């Protein structure tokens, strides 16, 4: 329980594996126990306010998670100054292998990885946490077939007795919910699953399936494929900010069945509900696993995937 | 887990302190200035309570592990403060503790920070970091005097009256070591229990058990008679 005493040199540092909000992440080598793990650097030095508050969120949301669906820091360690969050190194990441174009992920390996990441989601928000990052970059998987949900710098508490404000830019754009592109700032753990229903889609086609550069034009590509958002379907979206202000350009029915009818009926059936507009008719992350797609994976049962040991 | 927060007696006269020579009064002094001081500047800045407290208990750890004679105590506080403000979401500036510390310590006392006063503060943030383990997370008496003066059912004005007499013995109890001997839980059902003691209030009445003399046992488990009585004795010796 000891933390932030070890020092940083009692790790190899093989090199750079991702640019992180207060530091780069490396891969490194533990020289005691010959084990591979990621090390994210918390830089101090020539911070006006110190020690970021940003990493301190993240450090104290990282500390009450324990999942096996969900990344977990090992220790905290420092320079001979920065310190060093400490991860198990995991072999890849759902953007990087999507990237690739040297794998492609079957039926089975989409309802493996789905029932993966739902259940660490619902841990995570039966926690009272909002992930507000959710994107390909932020899923790992390894060799194993194990995902873990990676990247809590953007987390915060979310106050599930009564409604609170909060940041409303969270996100990357293309995994951005509607009430988010409208405004909304009491959101819920809604969003998260929004972001999941992304993926869950992106999987399928390997690309992800709405890219925009900016606000409006993301919310058009939204209209476009799940239905201009409006009260018949969505009510409370008239009390939205930007309602009136950004409006699809035609008056679209959602048509994502037909655009997705080369998906599985149950996998559709979940990408339906995981898109749905209104962020209070969208399935909460343990409705998701109990559809008919992911309630009867069972992953004991399950081989791994065929992923390059790169 | 987690770190233990706890110590015993006998280990509270053990502290790097003591191994040092500083004698028990003046180390339980230093604690009780270290402790106002950052209630002092915080209250001065508009930080509440709980920021207060967290500040203060980063303060009374790090003297476990520390010693007096090698860390200033104000320097210790202001970092203590300035640190807690992030933790807890009500940031300050650094620059403003500082100025804030300056109105409130005499020319020696702020002699502890040196040329540089915010480096002092920043550089042992580091430290104080390390010290606590980046064990941020920490719960105060306060919520559990609140919710479980909540569930006691009687007159609202004696009520109220208990409750803010405990809260006065919850902000005195951070002058001492009593947080680094008991959970948080422990020390609000003792504040109750000195608050009622003094009042003459019999609080088993306002429970669904009013023949039922240990009415702390529905708050907490298994906390005898005797470590409530320690707890007040240690509170009111503040006031000797
Ligand atoms: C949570 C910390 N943690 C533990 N293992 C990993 C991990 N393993 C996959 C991997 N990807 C690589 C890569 F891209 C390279 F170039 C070289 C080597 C790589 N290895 N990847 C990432 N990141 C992947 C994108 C950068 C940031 C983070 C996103 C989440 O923190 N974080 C990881
Ligand atoms: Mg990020």
């Amino acid at each position: 329980s000891d933390w932030g005493k070890r020092c940083v040199d009692k790790f190899d540092i093989i090199g750079i594996i991702g640019e992180g909000t207060y530091g780069q992440v490396y891969k490194a080598k533990d020289k005691d126990t010959g084990e591979l793990v990621a090390l994210k650097k918390v830089r101090l030095d020539n911070e006006k306010e110190g020690f970021p508050i940003t990493a301190i969120r993240e450090i104290k949301i990282l500390r009450q998670l324990i999942h096996r669906s969900v990344v977990n820091m090992k220790e905290i360690v420092t320079d001979k100054g920065a310190f060093y969050l400490v991860f198990e190194y995991m072999d890849h990441d759902l953007m990087g292998l999507l990237e690739s174009g040297l794998v492609h992920f079957s039926e089975d390996h989409i309802k493996s990885f789905m029932k993966q990441l739902m259940e660490g989601l619902e841990y995570c928000h039966k926690k009272n946490f909002l992930h507000r990052d959710i994107k390909c970059s932020n899923i790992l998987l390894n060799n194993s077939g194990q995902i873990k949900l990676a990247d809590f710098g953007l987390a915060r508490l979310y106050n599930s007795e009564e409604s609170r404000p909060y940041t409303n830019k969270v996100i990357t754009l293309w995994y951005r919910p509607p009430e988010l592109l409208l405004g909304e700032e009491r959101y819920t753990p809604a969003i998260d699953v929004w972001s999941c229903g992304c993926i869950l889609g992106e999987l399928f086609t390997k690309k992800p399936i709405f890219q925009a550069n900016l606000e409006l034009a993301q919310l058009e590509l939204i209209s476009r494929l799940c239905g201009s958002p409006c009260p018949a379907v969505w009510p409370d979206v008239i009390k939205l900010p930007y309602f009136n202000t950004m409006k699809p350009k035609k008056q679209y029915r959602r048509r994502l069945r037909e655009e997705f009818s080369f998906i599985p009926s149950a996998a559709l059936d979940l990408l339906d509900h995981m898109l749905t507009l209104d962020p209070s008719k969208r399935c909460t992350a343990e409705q998701t696993l109990q559809s008919d797609f992911l309630k009867d994976v069972e992953l004991s049962k399950m081989a791994p995937p065929d992923l390059p040991h790169w | 887990t987690k770190p233990c927060w706890y110590w015993d007696k006998k280990d509270l006269a053990h502290t790097p302190s003591q191994l040092e020579g500083l004698d028990p009064a003046t180390e339980a002094r230093y604690r009780r200035e270290g402790a106002r001081f950052i209630f002092d500047v915080g209250t001065r800045l508009g930080l509440h309570y709980d920021t207060l407290a967290t500040g203060i208990i980063y303060f009374h750890r790090f003297y476990m592990f520390h010693s007096f004679k090698q860390f200033p105590r104000y320097v210790t506080g202001a970092c203590c403060l300035f640190l807690a403000g992030k933790v807890e979401e009500t940031p300050k500036k650094c620059k403003d503790i500082i100025k804030t510390a300056r109105s409130l310590l005499n020319d020696v006392q702020f002699g502890q920070f040196g040329d540089d006063p915010k480096e002092e503060v920043m550089v042992l943030e580091r430290i104080l970091l390390q010290t606590i383990k980046f064990d941020l997370q920490v719960e105060h008496p306060y919520q559990f005097l609140l919710k479980y003066a909540k569930q006691l059912k009687g007159d609202k004005n004696k009520i109220q009256k208990l409750v803010q007499m405990a809260w006065t013995f919850v902000n005195d109890s951070l002058c001492t070591t009593l947080s680094l001997q008991w959970e948080p839980e422990i020390i609000a059902v003792a504040v109750m229990y000195l608050a009622g003691r003094l009042c003459k209030f019999e609080i088993q009445e306002w429970t669904s058990k009013p023949m039922y003399r240990r009415w702390w046992e529905q708050f907490v488990q298994d906390v005898p008679v005797d470590v409530l009585e320690d707890i007040c004795h240690q509170i009111l010796d503040l006031y000797s």
